[PDB]
């Protein structure tokens, strides 16, 4: 019994030590890992690396998101697409202040819209004949309006929902591909994503003003008449299209996250054109050769065109990390340096 | 019984002491290799031989 | 900034919102401000729940009354902390580690966290030594272990914090190593007298209090038993050197557990306790132990609700005990003291290995008496004594006369009845009892046998009332 | 000395070999977090009762899964899950480490050693929740398993392949009755023989640490931690350990039993397993119902123990004994765990605390005690010898009110009384003394041959005692054949008889009197 | 296209959406796959109630292990469907109809729905009858009715399972019938006990065996007795003969049913039981009976809770039985054979 | 502490009904003067064996 209790306790021990060694040497690899961290050349040396190792991997039959659809359970999920697609034929038929004025309508339609939800739960019933509730609607904002605003209003309470507030926020939505479409019309669409996007970066990382813009109890005009003193603060913002989106959700929010409604909406805008977004942490900034190589691979692997975004950050030392959809391939040495520590026997 | 047990008691005691003798000695012992293989994985954490 | 925004104040459970990527650890501890001037005091809440969406679901230590929704609230940055070292022996504090005989001591101390893992299962070892008290029957029915742990469990006002003062009194006064006492949501009157009793006995030089009343709110209970037991971790760990730790009303851990459970938002379980009963109740007691070689000898006083000990707080807290003496109303409604029920009291050294052969027969004996009188008292009450056997009449008589012979006068008693107590060596209880199954005082009457010491008491007492021996 | 490179350089190997290339893995992210349940945004492909991955080797189990969330059992270190952690998906179902090298070992519900000797080396992996053999994969349960203990192995017999309850209030001996049960293998490990081994498996869930290792001091003393292992859920544990701990210590011992080994496995209070699972649902929020139980834990205990079988001869041979163990309150046996696992198990003992405070230790109710496998779980000899022991207790029972009127009974009465009492104290029992199957036999013959009606009441137990003693030293050949040909021929019962003759001529009781004929 | 795709899952219940024109009937039997290879099988749900949205909420009947959200569920179109025929006699079968002994035979056979209606009220017999067995104790002391039922309280060891095969002899000889034994929450080695020992008599040829297992989801401890009683209808109405129908544990599906209950988040009802205890038991022993010269008679073996005759378990049960036969072991003692109590047996 | 009253004593005749078995003060002889803590001494230990 003693034979077995002493070599226990040296068992114990020489397994601390062991351990112990084991921790300290890779804390040490990772020393080592920082004076090699520090010229740019061998970052983007092994960047490449990591980019070629995604060579290696495709394909995935990934799905797009339809960023609002997906928050959708069945019934509404059919009256979204047929109006949205709807509006697709609609917005063939205007022009510039045609649907900026569209926004300016239909905004303030859903700010009514959400302040008294009780006739917002009559015209949300699901009964059969729309009719008594087209001419709820109408009679109540035919002369406050174009014609095509209550046109597709009775389109839309004419399709049946699976919720109250659905309604309005499918209105916002079709505010947005209104507002999108005219961007499209002005050629302003890649710059419509990297100042939204560049915004969001603007946004979240400083939530002490990203709250303020979230009292819902304060009257909505309150917080945009915020917001616009900050972002023509300087107009390199260079777009209005910009401050007309950000305003109308800014008009909306009803409580949600700002700091993930603008995503929301970056990401809005670029499954409008059809192709997936992908969200990148680094060390440093990249050529357009590594992003070449970024955009082609990951599009052969996820098997539809990408946009991709950059987070920068020298803390993760090197590498890559993407994130699409709800996955993610990190190859940063940052984690590749946590697993081995995380695995030592 | 007794002779048994207070024989294996001090027997795991100074045990113990040379357990320690062994630890502390080798715990120094094991440094000069701290170089060597660190450099193994951070190379093989890396891709290139470097 | 980073702190924080009440949100919802519903009794002692406050919710929270804080900036996104300053959410608080769980367990962290939160000062928030009351500033009504009469009620005026700074709330500590501890970090019970994340809700989602930046919210946290806290519990206030403090009573709540006077807090408004969207004051600030601090990030203190870790858990509760209370002072540890050999600093704390001698002084009264709170559950959350304020000095209360003279606040501002241990401002300065070293401060352990009040929220730690039990030792690792390789460090445990069962412990089999007698501790010999001086009471009749827990000396010979549930003799104590020394370095294990121990309880009272009892009804509604049976003799547990009389009991606990009593082995308060005969194990901690000439005992060569640190106290702790922990009145877990117990009567602040009980909390004073101690104070004084200790104060005059010169006990408490040697002794931490630490004291969380019925009067404070849930949280303050649920976490004063956390606090003592780090002073008493600490004492072991570090100090190493034979830690005593009493625990009046382990029970009121358990009932502060459940008076928050559905405020969270948890279903309730069976009787009305929290879901998980059982493992918080095992995540405190698995602290209260021994480890290899560094011993803390834990006593704690367990509430029976409604005197039924099919509960699940007692059932519960059974599975953690080495000796159990259980009190009993049946035996309280007779004037037998300490109300000890023989039958169901248990110890795990009552083992002919451990405690010896004589000692275990003699034990065996008087419990086997004992129940077979339990078996008789109904035949008794209905058709009376004189349908029995002579067998069992006799039997009847010794199992009286033993009844009352467990009965002792404690030294923690002479309050209540004006007489002062006695000890007894375990050898003279054993062999007062073998004589009492074997026969030997037939003759004596009932009484002076009740509320007596040794043998030589029993002679005095029984000629007192004419008889010999 | 340490191998102290052989340290250093056990490292270097585990590091310079480090590959982990850079793998796409599905991720989520923690909503909410509270009493050791947290809440998963995402995973889309994550299955049910599927380990999850939180930062810093948190281990979680997915069991509630919807359209927002998946809601995942936390299997410790709770206090490190924070709302907004990455939570990475495993692609693998509970699974534990399966070999021999588990023998003599403490490990967790995970297979992961707590005592410190070093990794268990192992063999296989095994899924919690492989199905239970078919309808048609088993053999009628016929090899007895002795557990050394009189009063059950004569009255309620257990088989190899059969599921027995031990059932009591507190404190009345049913984790004695288990330990003894292990420590009577010794000697069929001793033996060598792969047919008559048998591994133990001792599961704790919910006890005390120095419980456990009480426990596991007793087993060792009594040389039995060379074939048993124990799954120790301590009471610290989280809610989920003690849920999986018995499906650990049967995965575990399956792996045996499809090796066509012979296995016993105790379920140490089953109730807390119930109890840690009633938790975990009335977290998840799932609908209570009688005694706020989930609803399934029927199924939990039953799918559990429809996994101790005896397979075909196609399978092996091999079996798994149950020994489930249930903690009753003021003895109602009509509680609803109870109720269950009664309703589950092939037989049960009931132990009681007023038989244990009369001195009936065990304090096995023989009048309410059951096996529903009965004489085909028994050898000849303690069938034959034991057949008579049922209603001779059944008639000293209803007899026992006339104690002190044997003067008025019958003959038969009176001799029906006096037999009675002395099988009474022939089948108690001290504590981790087991006896082997031919002592047994012989003592039980001593009671029902009447060789017993000499002796004062208050010395059989001695004499028994004192008997086999001498049969152990003098004459071993009784035993020794009773032992091989499982049958107590009536040669070797006229030398039995002759022995016992010698031995009461020479035995003198406690009053001074004689007990020869 | 038509098919539906798994939402929740929360142990044995699972929610599945289906198109809008797709939402499966009550009852239905659906088929969802299990591919991690461990654990790979095909779950089969019971839609039990419509949830709206095109939601609906199944019982599995398989443990639940291993689904994952979004996986393809195919709708059969129809209830739960047991093979019926001559051909499922000496064979033992699951609530799903599956041969346990030799897999995939039944497949091929004509298929019934376990969800009957009892005879119609004009098809009923109005005057009862007794069903004349040859056993003296039971002809006389405690005659049987010819489709009436049956409680069994025989223990173990007093020779319960001799009279169960004394009795498939008798109506198989007597009466020209079969007989179909329904072990609900049957122990998976008595099942196999009783299998060999039906095969070793020589009265598995006229027994057809229904094991509904205790290792087993509520559900299928459910349905099973409704499998072998579809079965035992099949004999009685298809074939034209008497059948005896065995249900060993009748108080096991009240207790199946009272955790589907609990399980689909249904307010339990007196004690706990389910709110629709009279309801389920009624449905169940009312297809029990006499139609148009054929008969249905059971055997049932009844469990009472704390033998508690109050409780609304046998409370229930007893409603609908016709006779009791007690198995005695003081007469077993005795080598009396059947062992039948005949002073605490009774008759109506 | 608690005088526990009954509606059996009450009837009995036993008025005020404090059932002696069950009623108890924690404070005890501190809540006396001295003549009643000597003269009522164990009055309650005394009727509750009696
Ligand atoms: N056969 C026996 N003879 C004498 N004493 C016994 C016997 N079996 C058990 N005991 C004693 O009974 C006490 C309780 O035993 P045990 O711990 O086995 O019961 P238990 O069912 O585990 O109770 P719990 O689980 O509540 O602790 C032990 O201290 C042991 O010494
Ligand atoms: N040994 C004793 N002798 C006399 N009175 C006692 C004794 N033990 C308890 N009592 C009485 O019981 C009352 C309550 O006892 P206590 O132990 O304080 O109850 P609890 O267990 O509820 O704390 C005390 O006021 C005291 O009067
Ligand atoms: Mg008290
Ligand atoms: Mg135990």
């Amino acid at each position: 019994q003693g034979a077995r209790q002493v070599d226990l306790i040296r068992a114990q021990l020489t397994r601390q030590l062991r351990l112990e060694l084991g921790h300290e040497s890779v804390r040490q690899a990772r020393e080592l890992v920082r004076n090699h961290v520090a010229d740019q050349a061998q970052q983007s040396a092994t960047v490449d690396r990591f980019l070629d190792q995604l060579d290696a991997m495709a394909p995935a039959t990934a799905d797009v998101d339809y960023p609002l659809l997906a928050k959708m359970r069945s019934a509404s999920r059919r009256a979204l697409t047929s109006l949205v697609d709807w509006f697709g034929t609609m917005a063939q038929d205007l022009d510039h202040q045609g649907l900026t004025t569209l926004a300016g309508e239909l905004v303030s339609v859903a700010r009514l819209l959400d302040r008294e939800a009780v006739v917002t739960r009559y015209l949300t019933v699901p009964a059969e004949d729309a009719t008594p509730r087209i001419r709820l609607i109408e009679r109540l904002v035919s002369g406050k309006v174009g014609a095509p605003t209550l046109e597709v209003l009775r389109t839309a309470v004419s399709k049946r929902w699976s919720a109250n507030s659905d309604l309005i926020d499918a209105i916002e939505h079709v505010s947005r591909q209104a507002l999108l479409e005219l961007a499209e019309r002005a050629g302003q669409v890649d710059e419509v994503e990297d100042q939204l996007f560049r915004f969001s970066r603007i946004l979240d990382v400083q939530p002490r003003l990203a709250i303020l813009l979230g009292d819902c109890a304060v009257p909505a005009e309150g917080r945009v008449r915020l917001l616009r003193k900050v972002l023509e603060r300087a107009d390199s913002t260079v777009n209005p299209v910009v401050v007309a989106l950000l305003s109308h959700t800014v008009e909306l929010l009803r409580g949600q996250a700002v700091e993930e409604a603008v995503l929301f909406l970056a990401e809005v805008a670029v499954a409008r054109r059809g192709e997936i977004v992908a969200q990148v942490g680094a060390a440093a900034e990249l050529s357009d050769a590594q992003r070449t190589r970024l955009t082609e691979v990951l599009s052969r692997i996820y098997g539809h065109p990408v946009t991709v975004q950059l987070h920068i950050d020298a803390a993760l030392l090197g590498g890559l990390s993407i994130a699409v959809g709800d996955e993610v391939i990190d190859g940063t040495l940052s984690s590749r340096l946590a697993a081995a520590e995380a695995r030592l026997p | 019984r007794v002779r048994a047990e207070q024989q294996v008691a001090s027997t795991l005691q100074t045990a113990h002491e040379q357990l320690k003798r062994e630890r502390d000695a080798v715990e120094l012992d094991l440094r000069a290799h701290v170089g060597t293989m660190s450099a193994t994985l951070a190379s093989r954490i890396l891709g290139v031989d470097l | 900034d980073t702190s924080g925004r009440v949100v919802r104040v519903t009794g002692p459970v406050v919710d929270v919102e804080f900036p996104r990527g300053s959410i608080p650890e769980l367990f962290n501890a939160l000062h928030a401000e009351i500033t009504f001037e009469s009620l005026a005091k700074t709330l500590t809440l501890e970090v019970a729940q994340h809700l989602g969406d930046n919210l946290v679901r806290t519990i206030s230590l403090q009573p709540t009354d006077g807090l408004v929704r969207g004051v600030e609230v601090i990030d203190t940055g870790r858990s509760i902390s209370v002072p540890v070292g050999e600093g704390v022996k001698g002084h009264v504090f709170n559950a959350l580690g304020d000095c209360l005989d003279e606040p501002g001591y241990g401002e300065k101390f070293e401060h352990w966290s009040i929220h730690r893992k039990p030792p690792a299962f390789e460090e445990l070892e069962p412990r089999t030594e007698m501790l010999e008290t001086g009471l009749k029957v827990v000396d010979l029915l549930t003799p104590y272990v020394r370095g294990g742990k121990i309880a009272l469990f009892g009804g509604a006002g049976v003799g547990k914090t009389v009991l606990i003062q009593e082995m308060i009194n005969r194990i901690a006064r000439n005992f060569g190593g640190t106290s702790v006492f922990a009145g877990v949501g117990e009567r602040t009157r009980e909390g004073n007298d101690l104070w004084v009793e200790l104060a005059e006995a010169n006990v408490l030089k040697d002794t931490a209090l630490v004291f969380g009343q019925m009067d404070e709110p849930p949280g303050t209970r649920m976490r004063v038993a956390l606090s003592a037991l780090t002073m008493a971790e600490w004492f072991r760990d570090e100090q190493g050197q034979d830690v005593l730790l009493f625990i009046d009303n382990i029970f009121r851990f358990t009932q502060a557990g459940s008076e928050v459970s559905t405020l969270l938002g948890r279903m309730p379980s069976a009787v009305g306790y929290q879901p998980t009963l059982a493992d918080e109740m095992g995540e405190l007691q698995e602290r209260i132990t021994s480890t290899r070689g560094r011993s803390i000898t834990s006593m704690q006083a367990v509430y029976v609700p409604a005197d039924d000990y099919t509960d699940p707080a007692p059932a519960t807290t059974f599975a953690h005990l080495d000796a159990t003496t259980e009190l009993s109303r049946a035996v309280f409604s007779k004037g037998i003291f300490p109300a000890v029920d023989p039958l169901a009291s248990s110890s795990t050294i009552l083992d002919p290995s451990v405690v010896g052969d004589e000692h275990y027969r003699v034990a065996q004996e008087v419990i086997r008496i004992l129940q077979r009188y339990k078996d008789l008292q109904d035949i008794i009450a209905i058709l009376g004594i004189d349908e029995l056997s002579e067998e069992d009449k006799q039997l009847v008589n010794r199992a009286r006369r033993i009844e009352r012979f467990l009965s002792q006068n404690m030294m923690a008693a002479e309050q209540f009845t004006g007489q002062p107590g006695s000890t007894v060596p375990v050898k003279e209880t054993i062999e007062a009892f073998d004589r009492l199954c074997k026969g030997d005082f037939d003759h004596v009457p009932e009484q002076a046998f009740f509320l007596i010491g040794g043998l030589d008491d029993l002679a005095k007492k029984a000629e007192s009332l004419g008889a010999k021996l | 000395t340490i191998p102290a490179d052989d340290i250093q350089s056990a490292i270097e190997e585990y590091v310079s070999s480090f590959t982990a290339d850079t793998s796409r893995e599905e991720v989520g992210t923690v909503v909410d977090a509270g009493d050791g349940i947290a809440h998963v945004e995402g995973l889309p492909s994550v299955m049910t009762q599927e380990l999850l991955e939180f930062p810093g080797g948190i281990l979680g189990v997915a069991l509630n899964l919807d359209e927002h969330s998946v809601g995942a059992v936390i299997l410790g270190d709770f206090e490190n899950i924070e709302e907004g952690q990455q939570v990475k998906r495993t692609g693998e179902v509970l699974s534990v480490p399966v070999g021999d090298g588990f023998l003599g070992r403490v490990v967790n519900p995970l297979g992961q050693p707590i005592d410190g000797r070093g990794d268990v080396d192992s063999d296989t992996r095994r899924a919690l929740e492989l199905q239970a053999p078919s309808v048609v994969h088993r053999q009628g349960v016929k090899e007895p398993l002795q557990t050394g203990i009189k009063a059950i192995d004569a009255m309620t017999p257990i088989g190899r392949g059969q599921r027995q309850l031990i059932i009591g209030d507190r404190k009345t001996g049913k984790t004695a009755v288990c330990v003894d049960t292990i420590l009577n293998q010794r000697q069929n490990w001793e033996s060598g023989d792969p047919k008559k081994q048998v591994r133990c498996v001792y599961v704790a869930i919910g006890q005390k640490g120095t419980t456990i290792a009480a426990v596991r001091r007793t087993l060792e003393e009594g040389g039995a931690m060379d074939y048993t292992t124990i799954v120790a859920a301590a009471a610290s544990e989280s809610a989920g350990f003690k849920w999986l701990a018995p499906y650990t210590g049967s995965a575990i011992a399956q792996h045996w039993m499809y090796e066509g080994k012979h296995v016993l496995i105790i379920f140490d209070d089953l109730t807390k397993q119930a109890e840690a699972y009633r938790a975990i649902s009335l977290l998840l929020r799932r609908p209570p119902g009688r005694e706020a139980y989930p609803g399934d834990v029927f199924y939990l205990h039953s799918r559990l123990l429809e996994r101790c079988a005896k397979l075909s001869d196609d399978l092996g041979g091999g079996s798994l004994t149950g020994l489930p163990i249930i903690e009753t309150k003021a003895n109602d046996i009509s509680a609803y765990i109870p109720t269950n696992v009664i309703s589950i198990t092939d037989g049960q003992c009931f132990l009681e605390t007023d038989l244990f405070n009369q001195g009936v230790r065990p304090a096995i109710n023989v009048g309410v005690s059951v096996s529903r496998v009965g004489g085909a779980a028994q050898i000849k000899a303690m069938k034959e010898v034991a057949g008579s022991l049922r209603l001779d207790l059944s008639q000293y029972r209803e007899l026992e009110a006339f104690a002190a009127f044997a003067s008025d009974l019958d003959a038969a009465s009176k001799a029906q009384l006096e037999r009675g009492a002395r099988l009474v104290e022939l089948l108690k029992q001290p504590q981790s003394q087991p006896m082997p199957v031919e002592e047994q036999v012989v003592s039980i013959f001593l009671g029902t041959g009447g060789h017993l009606d000499s002796v004062p009441v208050e010395d059989v137990r001695r004499f028994e005692t004192e008997l086999l003693d001498h049969m152990r030293a003098s004459e071993e050949e009784i035993l020794t054949e009773i032992r091989d040909s499982q049958k107590l021929t009536e040669e070797a019962a006229d030398k039995l008889t002759e022995v016992i003759k010698n031995f009461k001529k020479g035995f003198a009781a406690t009053g001074g009197g004689s007990v020869v004929p």
